[PDB]
């Protein structure tokens, strides 16, 4: 009866590790790639300061 | 000398109220647990299975026991129900899902210390116990794990007392699962050990008898508790009515136990009958001999003639003369002596009850100690081989906490049986 126990208890143990590093891998993924998204559109904000900033480096 | 009666589980609680049901009508005990009988040689033994109660009402000394409720609400609104007390009744409510792991080492082990309780409580008020005898199955849960371990917990609690039981062993033909070989081959190893005597009642059997016999094209588990509980009234007629010589368990298990672990016997009865079909004609003492003695009245599904008999009994029940009695045993055993061990002198043992069963004039028990039971528990091994050697429906076992090395040295018991009886047979 205790080898059961011990069985019904590793089982609820390990399935709750296995899913907490699961939603934390998966948290820490889906906010690397917006955080790479937002970053090629701030990226992209600079470049256009460049463009305005250019031209009137022209006159 | 009172004896303690547990019944345990489906098949265990089914045929144990017919038995209560069959010597309750014997004993002149209405359902109400009044009698009102003729004779006064039916309550002269009533003290060996019924306990005394106020208002001269008797009360089966029965414990009835099982880990899910639906067998035992049925009982209790049954034929019989209102005689049993009501403290005895002992239950679960989770069932044992047909799987002895459950039934011995987890829902049956939070169960047991109740159940002991009330053994405890009948035995206490017993004059002079002389012993325990236990209904079940080998092929469920309840009655072949929880069965067993009461059966452990009671030979630690009394280890002097006798214990006997009747039980049911599975074969495919009338089974209700596959695990069925599992469980028998893990009760079969604890009946080897802490029993008297085990009456092997083989459930294909009973099937072939209601069938073939009795012609009931389709028999229900009540046709064939039927036959059970005819023999379970015949193998205990010499302790409940007052008879040629009274024995206690003890000494009847001396005179028919040669080895301790080769106590397991093939119960028989004559005539084979149906409920209700209605019986005319009496038969005489060389008919009921030639049948009890014959394989078609066998209720294991052994050939007797494919081993050698170590002891016999047989209880014939009616008027008839001893001195025929006599004569027809004396000429079964002088014509087929070969069957008989020749080194067991005068092994064939006979007694005779004024008293017949409900329903018959005249009527033969038999119960045959013979090393062809070996042939039982090689069908079971077979069977279990079949599966364990792919480890098959283990699952439902090694969750509840069984090794298969537990299974491995069941198996490997169960072959130390069938080759203990081989050895007799060839000497
Ligand atoms: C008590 C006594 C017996 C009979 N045992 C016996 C008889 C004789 C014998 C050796 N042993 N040698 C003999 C020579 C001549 C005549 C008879 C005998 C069997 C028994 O088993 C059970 C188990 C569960 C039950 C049950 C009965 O009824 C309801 O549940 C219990
Ligand atoms: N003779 C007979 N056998 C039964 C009955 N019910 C179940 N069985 C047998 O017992 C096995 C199942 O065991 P079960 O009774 O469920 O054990 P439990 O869990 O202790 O109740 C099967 O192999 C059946 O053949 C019954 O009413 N009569
Ligand atoms: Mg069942």
């Amino acid at each position: 009866i205790q080898k059961a126990i011990e069985e019904n208890n590793n089982f609820i143990k390990m399935a709750k590790e296995k899913l907490a590093q699961k939603m934390e891998s998966n948290k820490e993924n889906r906010e690397a790639h917006l955080a790479a998204m937002l970053e090629r559109l701030q990226e992209k904000d600079k470049h256009a300061e460049e463009v305005r900033k250019n031209k009137e480096l022209k006159e | 000398r009172e004896i303690v009666h547990i019944q345990a589980g489906q098949c265990g609680n089914q045929i144990g109220a017919k038995f209560w049901e069959v010597i309750s009508d014997e004993h002149g005990i209405d359902p109400t647990g009044s009698y009102h009988g003729d004779s006064d040689l039916q309550l002269e033994r009533i003290n060996v299975y019924y306990n005394e109660a106020a208002g001269n009402k008797y009360v089966p000394r029965a414990i009835l026991v099982d880990l899910e409720p639906g067998t035992m609400d049925s009982v209790r609104s049954g034929p019989f129900g209102q005689i049993f007390r009501p403290d005895n009744f002992v239950f679960g409510q989770s069932g044992a899902g047909n799987n002895w792991a459950k039934g011995h080492y987890t829902e049956g082990a939070e169960l047991v210390d109740s159940v002991l309780d009330v053994v405890r409580k009948e035995s206490e008020s017993c004059d002079c116990l002389q012993g325990f005898q236990l209904t079940h199955s080998l092929g469920g849960g309840t009655g072949s794990g929880m069965g067993t371990l009461l059966i452990s917990k009671i030979r630690e609690e009394y280890p002097d007392r006798i214990m006997n039981t009747f039980s049911v062993v599975p074969s495919p033909k009338v089974s209700d699962t596959v695990v069925e070989p599992y469980n028998a081959t893990l009760s079969v190893h604890q009946l080897v050990e802490n029993t008297d005597e085990t009456y092997c009642i083989d459930n294909e059997a009973l099937y072939d008898i209601c069938f073939r016999t009795l012609k009931l094209t389709t028999p229900t588990y009540g046709d064939l508790n039927h036959l059970v509980s005819a023999t379970m009234s015949g193998v205990t007629t010499c302790l409940r009515f007052p008879g040629q010589l009274n024995a206690d368990l003890r000494k009847l298990a001396v005179n028919m136990v040669p080895f301790p672990r080769l106590h397991f016997f093939m119960p028989g009865f004559a005539p084979l009958t149906s409920r209700g079909s209605q019986q005319y004609r009496a038969l005489t003492v060389p008919e009921l001999t030639q049948q009890m003695f014959d394989a078609k009245n066998m209720m294991a599904a052994c050939d007797p003639r494919h081993g050698r008999y170590l002891t016999v009994a047989a209880v014939f029940r009616g008027r008839m003369s001893m001195k025929e009695v006599d004569e027809q045993m004396l000429n079964v055993q002088n014509k087929n002596s070969s069957y008989f061990v020749e080194w067991i002198p005068n092994n064939v043992k006979t007694a005779v009850c004024d008293i017949p069963p409900r329903g018959l004039k005249m009527s033969a028990t038999f119960i045959g100690n013979s090393t062809a039971i070996q042939e039982l528990f090689k069908r079971i091994s077979e069977q279990f081989t079949a599966m364990f050697r792919r480890k098959a429906f283990l699952h439902w076992y090694t969750g509840e906490g069984m090794d298969e090395m537990e299974f491995t040295e069941a198996e490997s018991n169960m072959n130390d049986l069938v080759s203990e009886y081989q050895q007799y047979q060839d000497a």
